[PDB]
RNA sequence: ACCUGUCUGGUUGAUUCCGACAACGCGUGAGGCCUGGGGUGCAGCAGGCUGUGCGACGGGCGGCGGCAAGCUGCAGGAGGGCAGGCGAAAACAGGUCAGUGAUGCCCUCAGAUGCUCUGGGCUGCACGCGCACUACAAUGGCGCGGCGAGCGGGAGUGCCGGGAGGCGCGGGCGAGGCCGUGGCGCAGCAGGGAUGGGGGCCUGGAAGGGUGCCCUGAACGAGGAAUUCCUAGUAGCCGCGGGUC
């Protein structure tokens, strides 16, 4: 997916998180307004369209790793959600992201349709192929 | 010596510093927060909103400072 | 090429005869960061260009020790509010900050024996660009530390006020109390 | 009134830290050969500016 | 299918090792595979000189390394074991896996 | 082009009372309800959120309806959707129902703590009754 | 058809990079375009070989470089010195190769560590 | 007794060498050496791997010194004092009997100075001191998006949970930060995270241990006399991994 990479990463993810909240098929949590998103994390996020913008993170997260021919899963993905920890007197150690939200907001993209699990990993399908690409065409 | 600047506008400081960014080349916006009492916090939306209107063309957008100088 | 993308390194004149064989003017790179190993070669500090050793400067006291990243991009803003609040080129305002700042006379102990008197001593070129780097980027600091003023305007403020000599401009009110200590002993 | 000074011989590093050096300094128009204590690293070669006002 | 992999700690016996066994295999079959050296396995232990706490921070680095060879060939059992009996005058550990 | 300007609020009271506490309003409001004790920065953040008033407005600004609308959030924060798990003082020792104390509230509770400990004799309250520190920590070299 | 590898590398920051006859000039740095690289100080570190060298000799080469390793500005100059060498084993092989040193004398003049790798490795003391 | 050898001088990191010399010849140490690091020749094989070599000697050039040793600048060059390793003779009443199935001697051996179990202590605290940690903030902090190392190469996965954590399969990993951007905006303030309260967990037989959530939010606004470390991918900043477990 070369054409991926030939728009801009951060204006692909708007458009990519408004597709989502305008197709509803990410589905907000109960608690979705007050999650720490990590551990390491001192305030909830700021953006009330957090829970998109991190769907449509994600979803590039899956589509990035499809075009490196990888694998990825959840348990690995909430490491790239990580910050640095805070802890204290203690030197400020890096920690991992929230795991849980990470797993439903991947269950979600299951139900479109757009990831299709591959034995034990989640792999992007033709359907999130072509979605993308009447996105990144408008870009 | 402690100072807590102004959070607010009242009607008399937005068309003063209007004229003071008239008068001058380049403003930014800790600089009218110090020449004036205000918070930069507000001193930055102002300075956006005169440059929605047209007193000053914006110069660099950064997030670490945003430049603003007169128009024409 | 320009530094920046916009401002000419060649169309810089240093006036001063003593400082234009150590400040580099030559045009290398369109970024001050050149990972060069010119620190080995013993004068080589004459042959990294004036803005990455302007820069170097800059990421002083512990907390911003190697960060020049910040400290380039600091001055990719500070060069913009200092061309349009002047019109000069800003390396041609850097390299005036650093003629007007560089005190060319000091005063120092000097004696053979035991017994050593504090004269005054005259300053070496590479010397007077060294304190004169470290004299504006102590000021810089030390005027945008716990006030409103952010690192991207103090480079500005100085700059502009060591360009112009004036007591305002922390450099050359610095300079010229190390000159008058001179003066004190000769 | 400030004189440039042109380094021609270096000799005798002395001082504490033994950073000032003796330099015999040529002035440019005139010619004339003075010694003198510079601080800073310097060169053969280089030039140097003097404010003493009395040599 | 034959694995042969050889691991040794050293590296001149090692190397006299494949260079005879080479020398019997070529011997053998022309579509043997060269010798090829995995990653040598090397291991380090870090440890304080003195036995008790007088000196200063005063560490003695030991380490041990492992270099490891393989050959790949499709070969007859009666071949593999005549390879076996090439190579037991060897202080080389041997493994062989014929899948 | 001050009427045109609508972005800051021209006239915001200096300083609000609630709770039995100040509040400046040069602060906005999840910054500035924090100042109440009993609410941090975590909380102030939920209850705004669940109350649903603007976060981008100082706090003096705000009117006396919106100001009701937060009072009854920090003083039953249950009520307003907010999850068990971010309470102050949950699962009580007497009533055990989760509550979040506020303001003058929790010294009282301490107030309490350290007065039924030094009634059944309790060793924690009595290093705090001295002021030593009672949880793991060292007391040899620090806290002198 | 034609097509050279060169690889340049700092500290620990190694670049590969693949020159070959494509229609118009790209630089694609790590499967992104030099346009839309997010960081500028790696688009113009590109861009200054290109403006010391001169557009003109960058007629039709295609550059696709990938990078790998070390951190955010030890890459610059990794892909840096990969971008040069690519560039001039490109008219070693297939263009006229009196072009080739007069490009060679033009960078290794501009700076050394273009076309040669820098030796300062991140040289640990003990404790 | 001792001295010369083992030195007037020059030189070297080196008693390294040049040289003059009642000394001449040797030997340890120094060097040579061994390991890692960069450059590439060949060979073999498949975040590429490991064998074999080459490559630098201060060689060339200029100037000092000239039986000179050498010093110094430049060119060439990937490289012109790279980082380690082994490390002489003599000492010291240096430390270790608490590493030892290494041990002399003295003392103890049944109400034991033996072993083992349980509990407590080694973590007590008006205080003095060493080394570090985190800071005092705007060159910052917080919230999202983007890009992201090496040593070490075993670990991810699916599900539940707000987090910590849990469960079930199971050949298998990557950081602070930086960039972009939003808020705060000189405030003991969204700096600082000490202390304390309430709840959830992990390990273990057992929490004073660790972790997670909420709340409380201390001193500290640049630190006296003094004093440490450090010359380039170094100091510093910044995390990560391993030993302990």
């Amino acid at each position: 997916m070369k054409e991926l990479f030939m728009v801009r990463a951060d204006a692909l993810n708007e458009a990519l998180a408004g597709y989502l909240k305008s197709k509803n098929i990410v589905k907000l949590p109960e608690n979705f307004d007050i999650i720490k998103t990590s551990h390491g994390k001192q305030r909830a996020p700021s953006d009330k369209d957090w829970y998109y913008k991190r769907a449509a993170s994600i979803f590039r997260k899956l589509l990035i790793a499809m075009h490196e021919e990888k694998r990825i899963g959840v348990k690995r993905l909430s490491r790239k959600y990580g910050c640095a920890k805070n802890r204290g007197s203690r030197p400020s150690k890096h920690v991992d992201g929230s795991r849980g939200h990470i797993r439903k907001i991947m269950q979600d993209l299951e139900r479109a349709g757009l990831i299709v699990k591959d034995g034990n990993y989640r792999k992007v399908s033709d359907m999130g192929i072509i979605e993308t690409g009447q996105l990144i065409s408008q870009i | 010596e402690a100072v807590r600047r102004s959070v607010t506008v009242e009607a008399d400081v937005f068309s003063k510093i209007e004229r003071d960014v008239a008068k001058a080349s380049l403003v930014t916006a800790p600089s009218v927060a110090e020449k004036f009492n205000l918070n930069v916090g507000v001193a930055q939306k102002i300075l956006e909103h005169l440059c929605a209107g047209g007193v000053l063309c914006c110069l660099s957008r950064n997030s670490r400072l945003r430049l603003y100088s007169r128009a024409q | 090429l320009l530094l920046f993308d916009k401002y000419s390194r060649d169309e810089v004149v240093v006036n001063d005869r003593s400082l234009k064989n150590y400040i580099f003017l030559r045009s290398l790179s369109s970024y001050p960061h050149t990972a060069s190993r010119k620190g080995s070669r013993q004068f080589g500090k004459g042959e990294i260009p004036i803005e990455e050793r302007f820069v170097c400067g800059l990421m002083r006291r512990g907390r911003n020790s190697g960060k020049k990243r910040l400290a380039m991009a600091a001055l990719r803003n500070a060069f913009i509010i200092i061309n349009t609040l002047t019109g000069k080129n800003p390396l041609q305002v850097l390299v005036d900050a650093l003629v007007n700042c560089g005190p060319r006379e000091d005063c120092a102990r000097i004696g053979k024996g035991g017994a050593m008197k504090r004269t005054s001593v005259d300053v070496s070129p590479l010397r007077r660009l060294n304190v004169a780097i470290f004299l504006v980027c102590k000021g810089i600091r030390q005027a945008c530390m716990k006030s409103t003023k952010t690192i991207a305007e103090a480079i500005a403020d100085e700059l502009i006020a060591a360009s112009r000599n004036s007591p305002n401009s922390f450099g050359v009110k610095k300079k010229d109390e190390i000159e008058r200590m001179a003066k004190s002993n000769r | 009134q400030v004189f440039l000074g042109e380094v021609m011989q270096l000799y005798n590093k002395t001082g504490p830290g033994g950073s000032i050096t003796l330099c015999q300094l040529k002035l440019e128009d005139t010619g004339r050969m003075l010694h003198r204590a510079v601080i800073g690293p310097i060169k053969i070669g280089d030039v140097v500016t003097l404010l003493d006002c009395e040599r | 299918s034959v694995d042969i992999n050889l691991e040794g700690t050293s590296v001149e016996e090692i190397e006299k090792v494949c260079r005879d066994f080479y020398a019997y295999a070529k011997t053998l079959v022309p579509d043997m595979g060269g010798v090829k050296r995995l990653q040598t396995k090397k291991g380090k232990i870090t440890t304080r000189r003195s036995p008790c706490g007088e000196g200063t921070n005063t560490w003695s680095r030991y380490r041990i390394s492992v270099h490891r060879r393989s050959f790949s060939a499709h070969l007859y059992p009666s071949v593999l074991e005549k390879f076996a009996t090439f190579l037991k005058g060897s202080n080389v550990e041997i493994s062989l896996v014929i899948k | 082009l001050f009427e045109t300007f609508t972005s800051e609020p021209a006239q915001i009271q200096h300083i609000i009372r609630m709770l039995n506490t100040n509040i400046d309003g040069s602060r906005r409001v999840v910054h500035a309800l924090t100042q109440i004790k009993g609410i941090g920065k975590r909380m102030s953040d939920a209850i705004v959120k669940r109350t649903g008033v603007d976060a981008s407005k100082r706090m003096g600004a705000l009117s006396a309806s919106e100001l009701e609308l937060l009072q009854d959030g920090i003083q039953n924060p249950a009520k307003y959707g907010i999850p068990r798990w971010m309470f102050n003082h949950q699962f009580d020792a007497v009533d055990g129902t989760d509550s979040h104390l506020i303001g003058n509230q929790i010294d009282a509770n301490l107030r309490f703590y350290i007065e039924k400990g030094k009634k059944m004799k309790h060793i924690r309250v009595c290093r705090l009754a001295r002021g030593l520190k009672v949880r793991g920590q060292r007391t040899k070299s620090n806290g002198r | 058809e034609k097509k050279v590898i060169a690889i340049g590398q700092k500290k620990t920051a190694k670049a590969r990079s693949e020159c070959m006859e494509g229609d118009v000039f790209s630089v694609t740095v790590n499967n992104v375009p030099l346009r839309l690289l997010p960081d500028d100080m790696m688009a113009s570190k590109l861009r200054d070989i290109i403006t010391r060298v001169g557009l003109k000799y960058f007629e039709n080469l295609v550059f696709s470089i990938t990078v790998r390793g070390g951190g955010p500005v030890s890459k610059i100059y990794a892909v840096r010195q990969a971008f040069a060498k690519s560039l001039v084993a490109y008219y070693g092989t297939y263009m006229d190769e009196w072009t080739r040193q007069e490009i060679r004398s033009n960078l290794l003049s501009f700076d050394k560590f273009t076309l040669v790798a820098d030796p300062r490795r991140a040289e640990p003391k003990k404790y």
